[PDB]
C-alpha cells in the first residue's frame, strides 16, 4: 500500500566523453520503469507555464546510451509508480569533447 | 503542502480509471481530464515537476 521503493544510491552523476557509450542504472525494490531526460530548450529546462520539458527514453535497470554527443547530457531520471504513487532519484551527465 | 495532497488524490482516482477501462481511446480521455486538472493544482517547482512527472507515468498503463 505503499509507492515503488528504489535503491537509494542510483542513478548516480556519470561522466563520459564524446563518441564514448554510456550505461545508467536503476534499481527497484519491489511497478512499471520510465527513463526520462530533462530537455533544454532556449537555456530553460521550463516551459511557458512553469512546467519542465521532460520526454521519455524507455520503460537492475540499466539505460544504455551509445555514442553519447553533446545533446546527450543533462538530467535523467529513473520514473517508478504504481497504485499508490510514484517515485523518482534524478542524476546528471556530462558530455567531453577530445 | 495541502496541493500536494490533492495531486495523489487524482492520480489515484485517475490510475483506478485508466486501469478499469477496456476502451484503449477512452482512457486517453481520462488523461487528457487528469491533465488539464493536474496543471490547474500546481504551483511550485517541485510540485510542477511532479504533475508532470505522473502524466507520463498514466501513459505507462
Amino acid at each position: 500500500p505503499h509507492r515503488p521503493i528504489l535503491q537509494a544510491g542510483l542513478p548516480a552523476n556519470t561522466t563520459a566523453v564524446v563518441g564514448s557509450d554510456v550505461e545508467l542504472l536503476c534499481k527497484v525494490y519491489s511497478p512499471h520503469i520510465q527513463w526520462l531526460k530533462h530537455i533544454v530548450i532556449n537555456g530553460s529546462s521550463f516551459g511557458a507555464d512553469g512546467f519542465p520539458y521532460v520526454q521519455v527514453l524507455k520503460t537492475v535497470e540499466v539505460l544504455y546510451l551509445r555514442n553519447v554527443s553533446a545533446e546527450d547530457a543533462g538530467e535523467y531520471t529513473c520514473l517508478a509508480g504504481n497504485s499508490i504513487g510514484l517515485s523518482y532519484q534524478s542524476a546528471w551527465l556530462t558530455v567531453l569533447p577530445e | 503542502g495541502d496541493r500536494r495532497k490533492e495531486m495523489d488524490k487524482v492520480y489515484r482516482t485517475a490510475f483506478k480509471r485508466i486501469t478499469s477501462t477496456p476502451d484503449k481511446e477512452k482512457r486517453k480521455e481520462v488523461v487528457k481530464e487528469a491533465t488539464e486538472q493536474l496543471r490547474r493544482i500546481a504551483k511550485d517547482e517541485e510540485e510542477k515537476k511532479k504533475a508532470a512527472y505522473m502524466i507520463l507515468f498514466l501513459k505507462t498503463l
